[PDB]
């Protein structure tokens, strides 16, 4: 009966989902993420865009608009660890996005 | 600030609220049967024939 230790520090360690495949290639391919300007709001803490630009083409991935994917918002997304020398699956707080390739207008 | 991609991972714990338990009762609590008609006591000839 294999057991952990459950530890939550608090950061967030974004999850990507791809529309068109599984990754199965990692390389040379940029990642950055563009969150909002006020803080006041609770709009800092929510509003995100995930930008993963390859050579051939750039994804972009949102928190708010019409194609961000509802698991983020009915469900909660961790991330464990599992540091198996001490013993503990220490547990972080995670996001998941969905990007889509960026086109035209 | 450059974000990485790590590598896969093993399992998924899912965590959710567990079964009812105490909920039901171990014996069953059916409606009781409508008792049988009985027939009514003081039950007595009232009608004597004439003359």
């Amino acid at each position: 009966l294999p057991s952990a230790r459950w530890q939550y520090c608090g950061q967030r360690a974004v999850l990507v989902q791809f529309s068109n495949g599984k990754l199965q290639s990692p390389g040379n391919m940029r990642f950055t993420l563009y969150e909002n300007k006020d803080s006041t709001n609770p709009r800092k803490r929510n509003q995100r865009i995930l930008a993963a630009e390859t050579d051939r083409l750039s994804y972009v991935g949102n928190n708010f608009g019409t194609g961000a994917l509802k698991c983020n918002t009915l469900c909660r997304h961790f991330v464990g660890i599992l540091n198996k020398t001490s013993g503990q699956m220490e547990v972080y707080d995670a996001e998941l996005f969905n990007m889509q390739p960026l086109f035209s207008d | 600030g450059g974000l990485t991609c790590a590598s896969a991972p093993q399992g998924t714990l899912r965590i959710l609220e567990g079964p009812q338990q105490s909920l039901s009762g171990s014996p069953l609590q059916p409606i009781p049967a409508s008792p049988p008609p009985q027939i009514p006591p003081g039950l007595r000839p009232r009608f004597c024939a004439f003359g």
